[PDB]
C-alpha cells in the first residue's frame, strides 16, 4: 500500500468446499478425495468419501 | 513611469527646437503565467476500502 501502482495479485473468496473443512488441497481446490478432519469438539467428520 | 514632466530645468519660448518628446511611453513591461498540475491516481487493487 506504498507509493507504488499496483503492488497486488490476483484475489480469490472463501468457496464453499474450503469453509467447512478443507482436508487437504489438491492445488488452487480442496481435494474431492480425502475424508475431513476430526472435528475436537466431539469427533464428528462433515467431510466424508467412502468407498 | 512615464513621468515625462522631470523636473530640471524651465525655459522656453514656444519654438526654438522645441523639447521633441522621445518616446516616453510604451515602455511596456510583461510576464509569463505559469502551469501547476498534480495526479491523484488510485490504487488497482487497494480501491473501494472503507
Amino acid at each position: 500500500v506504498a507509493g507504488l501502482n499496483d503492488t497486488h495479485a490476483a484475489r480469490k473468496t472463501g468457496a464453499f468446499q474450503f469453509l467447512c473443512a478443507h482436508g487437504g488441497l489438491a492445488g488452487g481446490v480442496v481435494d474431492k478425495t480425502k475424508n475431513g478432519p476430526a472435528d475436537p469438539d466431539t469427533g464428528a467428520v462433515t467431510v466424508k468419501v467412502a468407498q | 513611469d512615464a513621468l515625462a514632466s522631470v523636473d530640471g530645468n524651465n525655459a522656453h519660448v514656444e519654438g526654438s527646437r522645441a523639447e521633441d518628446g522621445e518616446m516616453k511611453p510604451t515602455v511596456i513591461k510583461s510576464n509569463v503565467t505559469q502551469i501547476l498540475r498534480k495526479v491523484v491516481r488510485v490504487s488497482d487493487t487497494a480501491n473501494t476500502t472503507a
